[PDB]
């Protein structure tokens, strides 16, 4: 059934599973037209498909051409997401295919279930967790590949860099969701925290800076402070 | 006009014959039902006074044989049986008619209700949904499960309605996932009408039989089937115009006949609100929408 805080450790067991987040599939800017009407302009999007145990991210770039001449784009985007996730599962070798797919938004359940009819033993589940995967496009290297794409493209990344050499998957996922929540809540301040110190760099082959164990503790504390700070600003507390 | 005699009535029981019903007292001199209109299927149904558990009954057509009811004190129910000796049967009925021990099927002449509820229902199709080939009549009760219910347990005692499942490979062509899920026309017209039922008359017959079993026995799987068959049509963008017009007539008389006090359990809010107000066919069911809004405005 649904995935929540009671069964949170299930994310890090040895059953292959993927999170699917469709927030950034259909992305638009909204603008006035010459006649004073309003029009949307789509920009490139992405499906965020993540293995929370290993950090493997299958980021399918959604190029604006897929919307050309299509109607009801917000509805179509769910079906396109399901269409893309199902061919990724079909393409994966049998021993790599997930046993569960957890969608971050309940509107993805029926599209994904219908596209995965050929896989009756893959459980399609919602979650009660509020996960900040919409902020993936605040990770500079992910945003850059999406916006530079000129055609549909599948891009592979490990969203944990090399952290699993030193920490468990549970801790890596907790660090990831804290970083993404902070970038979602105050992007400018989060990036300031992550880069403020020029002597800590992002390796060419990484997404995040090369912090020591002690520096990650400091960074995580500053991210928690940011989130609390913004909550106080928001609710006047 | 034909006759279903009763050997006797040893236990107090409410007897239904189609949409009519009457109460028989324990050991009352009741010997059956006369003047049953030829040309339709019929259903004779029972609810025991001392145990309202198991509504049960028999679908039959007097054109196919001579049928009578006899109480079985071992199995504790009124059983339908066929009398093969025609002269014996006529003589029994005549005596009971002469002694005026039969109720008359109380049909008003202006009244087309039963025809309107059974227009497409044929005995031969009932006997394929309810499988007991040694009898010409079909037993149904409140607790019988459907084949689809059993898939989700005695297969001999099941209702073999046609399985409808909107999230199944039968309903969804590979490569047409969104199309077929949002517009069930493929599933309705190719899989169900052209493929399984062969024509809309057989589809409507099963729909009508499902409703009648839901209403007369409180059979829950029959209610599920009735709503699924409605939903499949209403959720299709492409439906022959004659089918929509006929569906409106079918549903109007079903809603008209439903007991007002059973609406909470016999009507699915989601299906009806979707069919009348959101579906492709939301504007094609004018008569049904009008009776639903005037009779059950709470459901909506
Ligand atoms: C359909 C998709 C390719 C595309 O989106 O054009 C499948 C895919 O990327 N398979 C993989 N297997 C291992 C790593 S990525």
């Amino acid at each position: 059934g649904a995935m929540n805080s009671s069964n949170y450790a299930e994310l890090f067991n040895n059953d292959i599973k993927l999170f699917v987040d469709d927030t950034n599939v259909y992305r638009v800017t909204v603008h006035k037209t010459f006649e004073g009407n309003v029009a949307t302009k789509a920009i490139n999007g992405c499906i965020f498909t993540l293995n929370p145990k290993t950090g493997h991210l299958f980021l399918k770039i959604i190029h604006t051409s897929v919307w050309a001449g299509q109607k009801r784009l917000s509805q179509l985007a769910k079906w396109k997401t399901a269409e893309e996730v199902s061919a990724l599962v079909r393409s994966l070798p049998k021993e790599e295919q997930p046993k569960q797919i957890i969608v971050t938004r309940k509107a993805m359940l029926d599209p994904l279930e219908v596209h995965m009819l050929d896989f009756p033993n893959i459980a399609i589940r919602p979650t009660e967790l509020r996960l900040p995967f919409s902020a993936a496009m605040s990770i500079d290297k992910l945003s850059d590949v999406v916006m530079k794409a000129t055609e549909p493209q599948m891009v592979l990344f490990n969203i944990y860099d090399d952290w699993l050499d030193r920490i468990s998957s549970y801790t890596a996922f907790s660090r990831l969701t804290l970083l993404l929540r902070a970038l979602k809540t105050n992007e400018e301040s989060a990036k300031m925290i992550l880069l403020s110190d020029p002597t800590i760099t992002i390796k060419s082959y990484h997404l995040w800076p090369s912090f020591t164990d002690e520096q990650w503790i400091t960074i995580e504390s500053q991210m928690r402070d940011l989130i609390l700070t913004e909550y106080g600003r928001k609710y006047n507390v | 006009m034909n006759t279903v005699p009763f050997t006797s009535a040893p236990i107090e029981v409410t007897i239904g014959i189609d949409q009519y019903s009457f109460n028989v007292k324990e050991n009352q001199p009741f010997h059956g039902i006369k003047d049953i209109p030829i040309g339709h299927v019929h259903v004779i149904h029972f609810q025991h006074a001392d145990n309202s558990s198991m509504r049960y009954g028999y679908w039959f057509d007097c054109r196919m044989g001579n049928f009578y009811i006899q109480y079985d004190p071992k199995d504790g129910l009124y059983k339908m049986m066929e009398e093969r000796d025609g002269a014996k049967f006529e003589n029994i009925v005549h005596n009971f008619k002469e002694r005026q021990m039969m109720v008359s099927y109380p049909k008003i002449d202006e009244d087309d209700t039963w025809y309107n509820l059974t227009e497409f229902v044929q005995m031969d199709k009932i006997r394929k949904i309810v499988r007991k080939d040694e009898n010409q009549f079909s037993y149904v009760d409140s607790s019988m499960t459907t084949v689809q219910e059993n898939e989700l347990s005695d297969p001999a005692h099941s209702l073999n309605y046609t399985v409808i499942n909107f999230k199944s490979r039968e309903a969804i062509r590979p490569g047409h996932e969104m199309e077929d899920f949002l517009d069930k026309s493929y599933y309705l017209n190719t899989v169900m009408l052209q493929g399984i039922f062969k024509n809309s008359s057989n589809y409507f017959g099963e729909l009508q039989f499902a409703f009648l079993n839901a209403m007369f026995f409180g059979n829950y799987g029959s209610s599920l089937q009735w709503h699924a068959m409605i939903e499949l049509i209403c959720s299709s963008a492409t439906v022959p115009k004659h089918m929509l017009d006929k569906l409106d007539e079918i549903l109007y008389y079903q809603i008209k006949t439903l007991p007002e006090q059973y609406s909470d359990i016999l009507l699915n809010e989601r299906v009806w609100n979707i069919c009348l107000y959101s579906s492709f066919q939301k504007n094609s069911l004018h008569n049904t929408e009008k009776i639903m809004e005037n009779k059950y405005p709470e459901l909506l």
